[PDB]
């Protein structure tokens, strides 16, 4: 069948570039034109350009202009986008997508993020209540997770038997670090007589962290 | 370039619902060759954007045919006759009539429920983080509906923009709420300068804002 | 001439009535037995010579006012406005 296979997430430091590759199978490459396309919360879906596999010839949105470069190699069916000095507007997911008239297949996307950190293990801060909780009511600790680098870190509680009742929320990057928060809500009549803990494990700088949460005296 | 609109932003609606959904372009889509570029893709959370409907009206390959799409010029609609989980995400509009080609801004078709108010915690910084120098007060705003909420953090009643870090959670596939996490960063030098710290929401479910306070004391 | 080793440009072989053809993916349309394209909705001069039906294309006639018409290829009659065999 029909793929475009796009190559692993990337992680970049400011002002260096980045080759992106789209491999295309299960079709003849040539017969379709190969769009490129960023996507990111702020800015929506945006059209980078388009490229003709049989003449190598690309033609560019305006706005990426000497920002992205397409070429095209034949004898691998393959597509490429290299991205020039990137800066922090330029971490996205990035698609390729086969396109005649409509584009019908796209690939499955590819993360660029743009920092200057190298790998960084996160401090894991434990988040306990300042007052104590009333008779049958509900108890929302929590666990902040934050200066590390590259995404993913991974949070469970009480590893992983305290499943209902979690909010773990997305990371975000801010000054290169990322930062991630997790939540987690028992009835007071399990906590603090049982032992509520966060698991921290981020694989990028083999750490694992657990965090009992301790009521504040 | 062709801009295009979508209208709603949000589609909440109940499975088995029908759902109709808004795109309009600055410029006739017509193509000097007859036809109309007008392609209407879904994307669901951690995938690319699939192809639903093309060239306005005709449905992809593979496609279930309670989708259709009309419209004519410069105003489109997508119909959903009978809403099933499977359709939920967020449905792009695009055209390939002009260069650039341009993409609408998306309509989420999110599940309708009734409202529900947040459950606002506040956690001051661990004596961990204290050590360290910086201090991180954390505000999590969870199982609320509707989406639309604002939060201010408030010191001694001053309200505070900056080292404010914001992650929202997608829809909870189970009781279909969402929920947020806020962090105010401060150095502990500041922190130890001031003693009220105040989260504040504000939501459809109270006319006030509902604020969750602790005192340095 | 559609064989088993036939490639369906834009298309794919499948067995219609009695034997092999190249069905076109999405709306496009024939341009020949094994070429699948876009079809054009109206024949002036900025579709000349482009696909406007299965086997048929955009051609302009020379007469006074220059016209222009949707024709079927060589061994194809417009029969109610779809090309077929002769």
């Amino acid at each position: 069948q029909v793929q475009l296979q796009q190559s692993g997430a990337e992680l970049v430091r400011p002002g260096a570039s980045v080759t992106l590759s789209c491999k295309a199978s299960g079709y003849t490459f040539t017969d379709y034109e190969m769009h490129w396309v960023k996507q990111t919360p702020v800015h929506g879906l945006e059209w980078i350009g388009a490229i003709d596999p049989e003449t190598g010839g690309p033609a560019y949105n305006q706005k990426f202009k000497g920002k992205a470069i397409l070429t095209t190699d034949k004898s691998s069916t393959t597509a490429y986008m290299e991205l020039r000095s990137l800066t922090s507007e330029d971490s996205a997911v990035y698609y390729c997508a086969r396109y005649y008239y409509v584009s019908s297949y796209w690939g499955q996307g590819t993360s660029v993020t743009v920092s200057s950190a190298s790998t960084k293990p996160p401090s894991v801060y434990p988040l306990a209540p300042g007052s104590a909780a009333q008779t049958n009511s509900m108890v929302t600790l929590g666990c902040l997770v934050k200066g590390y680098f590259p995404e993913p870190v991974t949070v469970t509680w009480n590893s992983g038997s305290l499943s209902s009742g979690v909010h773990t929320f997305p990371a975000v990057l801010q000054s290169d670090l990322y930062t991630l928060s997790s939540s987690v809500t028992v009835p007071s009549s399990t906590w603090p007589s049982e032992t509520v803990t966060c698991n921290v494990a981020h694989p990028a700088s083999s750490t694992k962290v657990d965090k009992k949460i301790v009521p504040r005296d | 370039d062709v801009v295009m609109t979508q209208t709603p932003l949000s589609l909440p609606v109940s499975l088995g619902d029908q759902a109709s959904m808004s795109c309009r372009s600055s410029q006739s889509l017509v193509h000097s060759n007859g036809n109309t570029y007008l392609h209407w893709y879904l994307q669901k959370p951690g995938q690319s954007p699939k192809l639903l409907i093309y060239k306005v009206s005709k449905r992809f390959s593979g496609v279930p045919d309670r989708f259709s799409g009309s419209g004519s010029g410069t105003d489109f609609t997508l119909k959903i006759s009978r809403v099933e989980a499977e359709d939920l995400g967020v449905y792009f509009c695009s055209q390939s009539t002009h260069v650039p080609y341009t993409f609408g801004g998306g309509t989420k078709l999110e599940m309708k429920r009734t409202d529900a108010a947040p459950t606002v915690s506040i956690f001051p910084p661990s004596s961990e983080q204290l050590t360290s120098g910086g201090a991180s007060v954390v505000c999590f705003l969870n199982n609320f509906y509707p989406k639309d909420i604002n939060v201010k953090w408030k010191i001694d009643g001053s309200e505070r923009q900056n080292g404010v870090l914001n992650s929202w959670t997608d829809q909870d596939s189970k009781d279909s709420t969402y929920s947020m996490s806020s962090t105010l960063t401060l150095t502990k030098d500041e922190y130890e300068r001031h003693n009220s710290y105040t989260c504040e929401a504000t939501h459809k479910t109270s006319t006030s804002p509902i604020v969750k306070s602790f005192n340095r004391n | 001439k559609v064989t088993v080793d036939t490639v369906c440009k834009r298309g794919f072989l499948i067995q219609m009535s009695g034997h092999l053809e190249c069905k076109c993916e999405n709306d496009l349309v024939l341009v020949n037995e094994e070429t699948c394209e876009e079809k054009v909705l109206k024949c002036d001069e900025k579709t000349v010579n482009k696909p406007c039906g299965d086997f048929s294309k955009c051609i302009k006639i020379d007469g006074n006012p220059v016209s222009y018409a949707c024709k079927c290829n060589l061994g194809y009659d417009m029969v109610n406005n779809v090309c077929i065999p002769n």
